[PDB]
């Protein structure tokens, strides 16, 4: 029930009246508290300004061009051999395996996992990936 | 309505009987509702007839002829109601032409100490009732703290000068009886900071509003947090305002800390994000080099060499995708951080200019209560608030003294007679007094009753100006100690020409320090001849009394020169400076509800004193020593109307005691 924009908690009232110099002490510690928060802002602004200056250049010297490849349905020998190595390295990450081969959808990779499961010891290969 | 307005104008509920009426008509208030309504109409109509023409006595016979059936059928009831109104001063008070000239058989003898308004109003009443009345006045004039300076065409009031609203105010009746040139006080009051520049309209309002909110806050602090005792002593309005202001300054710092903490939290979230990016950039940089080395193994290559190119490629685009998202988040954070960096909460609760204007509002309150805020009871300082009259405040253009001077017509007043001792016994009273012009001329006044209307300041004196034999009992002296008696002073400045704004009755000077906030803080343009009044309030009142008039007038002219220009302000032709604390017949200006006191002390002040028996085992004596004056009326203290009412009260009380009701 205090006026709007007045602030008057029982808690704060006692803290400002419990002592002859309670008030100025309270407000002094808030002054020093605010000073040390501003001090801390200065250190992070300067720390972050140094970090921004390391990101000068972005990653633009390092971004490859984006090639699109017509998602073909036939598995060349070379494309099957890429899949087996991508399984060895990426496990069940069907998306990464697709991205490596270039012209194979995620599902086509999944289908590959079963049709060539026997002939490519795919189980052995996944076991081989889980060691490292 | 009409009979309803009569009740309202008499400070009476129109649809209900008061405690006082219950005492005089217990048969009626304890009886059926229908008779109470008949009573209430008779009372309200008799009040109306009196109010509708207060220049002539309203007699019982006149009253009955003007009542109509069914109300004029119980003539005993009408006579009882009329006499009650008459005895208690609700009709036929003040100055009225008397129909039946005053009977010569006077009954009883009353000495009245003081011929201010309270003493004068009682005396008029007691004479009307047939008693022998003498007033003893120390000064060479009537009116007490109604004191009008008059020189030539210059007329200006050194004490009371404002009639509050006329609605419910008994001064309204008096003003129809006395030629008072009442004029509305336009409340607009421009402030000028210490440098003479006006306070801009934006700032005058921002601070007045804050002043009002600070007052509300102390009241919240009083009622909701029961913050009324601190360190075993009663809390004052001053302390409460300090505590409220301290907490508003605390909240401003709390809000600043909360704000910069949101910036630190966000900077740190950004620091963590940047570290994640410089490491990812390096990882990308190193990976690209690998892709470059592997793709420079010119084909034809075996399928592991091809897998190396294609998987470094895939690994690199993923890290670039991871880095592109982290940079989208970097923009979202640098946004927050720039919005926050631009929304800083308020720097300060009040600037130094703010605080000074605020102090003018505190000085204005110190004026209204004639005391520093550190002395006002937080719990009770505004207890008379629910009794304020309605209407505009007014001033008395021909000088308020016209009222006491008029009330004094026909009374036996011994001026220049300072009471020194009040003796009251089971058999009667003796008032010992001296001539103020030669204190050796001693006077003894024997009487049935003494009405003491000495100011609370005089009652407070140690050592005493007036000795009571036997001494006042502890319950009355303790009240006298607790009650506040404050101080307020005026400087009258009489010029030959008007250099201020003629359509502006008030303007303020904003002192540069809290300590001096009461010093010449307000100026009044109230009169026909070019006169400004200047107030000295609060802590400044008492301190300025030990400064010469020439210096006080000097400080005034310096202030006015700053506001209106040095060439516009001539030297005053006449100047007067009040020193009410030093006035031994006042010892202050008017009472205030001090910390540690309350409304009940005003009731205690009004209680009459009853001596003990002369012979032991003798029947209980009647009361002998009565009290009136502004310090004796709980609901209207510190005013002229409150004093007038207190005199009417005691005259009814004394007449009931010595003439019978
Ligand atoms: C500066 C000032 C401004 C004020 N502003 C207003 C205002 O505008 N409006 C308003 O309504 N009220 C105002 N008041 C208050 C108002 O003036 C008083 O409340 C009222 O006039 C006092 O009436 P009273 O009869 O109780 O006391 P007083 O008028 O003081 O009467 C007491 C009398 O007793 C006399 N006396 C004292 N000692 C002795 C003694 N030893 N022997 C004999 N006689 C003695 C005194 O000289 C005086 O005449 C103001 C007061 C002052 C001083
Ligand atoms: O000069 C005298 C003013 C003293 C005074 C004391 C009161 F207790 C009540 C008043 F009505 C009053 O006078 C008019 C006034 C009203 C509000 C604020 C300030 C003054």
């Amino acid at each position: 029930k205090p006026p709007k924009g007045m602030f008057l908690s029982q808690e704060d009232v006692e803290a400002v009246s419990a002592n002859a110099t309670a008030a100025t002490t309270v407000l002094r510690q808030l002054d020093m508290e605010l000073v040390s928060v501003k001090r801390q802002i200065q250190n992070i602004k300067q720390t972050n300004s140094a970090l921004k200056e390391k990101l000068d250049g972005g990653i633009e010297p390092y971004r490859l061009p984006e090639v699109i490849q017509k998602c073909n349905a036939r598995w060349t020998t070379e494309e099957q051999l890429l899949a087996v190595q991508a399984i060895r390295k990426y496990g069940r990450d069907f998306q990464a395996i697709s991205d490596v081969i270039g012209n194979k959808s995620v599902v086509q990779v999944k289908n590959f996992f079963v049709n060539y499961r026997r002939r490519f010891n795919i189980d052995e290969v996944l076991q081989e990936w889980e060691a490292e | 309505s009409g009979v309803e307005g009569a009740a309202f104008q008499s400070r009476l509920p129109h649809d209900r009987m008061t405690s006082q009426e219950a005492a005089c008509f217990p048969d009626i208030i304890s009886g059926p509702q229908q008779t109470q309504k008949v009573f209430l109409f008779i009372r309200n109509r008799t009040l109306q007839l009196w109010l509708d023409n207060p220049k002539i006595q309203l007699t019982f016979e006149a009253t009955l002829q003007q009542l109509e059936a069914p109300y004029n059928s119980d003539t005993v009831l009408v006579h009882r109601v009329h006499s009650y109104l008459e005895r208690h001063g609700l009709i036929n008070f003040g100055i009225y032409k008397r129909i039946k000239p005053l009977p010569t058989k006077k009954t009883g003898k009353v000495i009245i100490i003081g011929s201010g308004v309270s003493g004068l109003a009682a005396a008029r009443q007691l004479q009307s009732f047939g008693m022998d009345v003498t007033l003893l006045e120390a000064r060479d004039r009537v009116g007490g703290r109604v004191a009008t300076f008059r020189k030539g065409n210059y007329v200006a009031d050194l004490g009371a000068m404002v009639v509050t609203g006329l609605g419910g105010n008994p001064m309204a009746v008096v003003s129809k009886q006395v030629n008072m040139e009442l004029a509305k006080i336009k409340q607009k009051c421009p402030l000028y900071e210490a440098n003479g520049q006006a306070v801009p309209k934006e700032k005058d309002e921002m601070v007045e509003q804050e002043f009002n909110r600070l007052l509300e806050a102390t009241s919240y602090l009083s009622h909701q947090l029961d913050f009324n005792v601190l360190n075993n002593k009663p809390v004052s309005l001053g302390q409460a305002l300090e505590v409220v202001i301290q907490l508003q300054e605390k909240h401003v710092k709390d809000e600043q800390i909360e704000h910069w903490k949101k910036i630190v939290k966000t900077q740190e979230e950004l620091k963590e994000l940047l570290n994640k990016m410089v490491n990812l950039k390096e990882k990308i940089k190193e990976l690209h080099q690998q892709y470059k080395e592997a793709s420079e193994v010119k084909p034809p290559r075996d399928i592991t060499a091809e897998f190396l190119v294609k998987s470094k490629h895939r690994d690199l685009t993923a890290l670039c995708k991871e880095y592109d998202e982290l940079a989208e988040t970097q923009g979202k954070l640098e946004e927050k951080l720039q919005e926050l960096e631009a929304n800083p909460p308020s720097d300060v609760y009040l600037s130094s200019r703010d605080r000074q204007i605020l102090d003018w509002h505190f000085a204005n309150l110190e004026f209204a209560n004639a005391t520093p805020l550190s002395t006002l009871s937080l719990k009770h300082w505004d207890q008379d608030d629910d009794f304020e009259f309605t209407g505009s405040h007014l001033t008395v253009r021909n000088g308020y003294s016209c009222v006491p001077v008029a009330l004094a017509e026909g009374l036996d007043i011994k001026l220049n007679t300072a009471v020194r001792q009040v003796r009251y016994t089971a058999s009667g009273c003796e008032v010992i007094a001296v001539n103020t012009r030669s204190t050796s001329q001693t006077f003894i006044y024997k009487c049935d009753a003494v009405l003491c209307t000495l100011p609370l300041g005089v009652l407070k004196q140690q050592p005493p100006a007036v000795q009571f034999v036997p001494p006042l009992p502890e319950w009355k002296t303790s009240a006298v100690q607790r009650m506040g008696f404050g101080n307020l002073n005026k400087v009258v400045l009489c010029f030959d020409r008007v250099f201020w704004d003629p359509s502006v009755n008030l303007f303020g000077h904003v002192g540069s320090t809290t300590a001096s906030r009461g010093e010449l803080f307000l100026f009044w343009n109230l009169y026909k001849a070019p006169i400004l009044l200047a107030l000295v309030a609060g802590e400044a009142a008492g301190i300025m009394e030990n400064i010469s008039d020439d210096v006080i007038v000097g400080r005034c002219l310096a202030i006015l020169k700053g506001i209106f220009g040095s060439s516009a302000v001539p030297q005053p032709k006449e100047t007067v400076v009040s020193r009410w604390r030093a006035d031994p017949w006042a010892r202050g200006s008017y009472s205030y509800v001090a910390a540690g006191s309350s409304g009940n002390d005003y009731d205690l002040m009004a209680q009459p004193i009853t001596p003990g028996p002369s012979i032991p085992g003798a029947p209980q004596p009647i009361p002998r020593l009565f009290f009136a004056g502004e310090h004796t009326i709980r609901n209207y203290p510190a005013t002229v109307h409150g004093a007038l009412l207190s005199g009417l009260r005691e005259a009814g009380r004394i007449a009931d005691q010595f003439l019978g009701a």
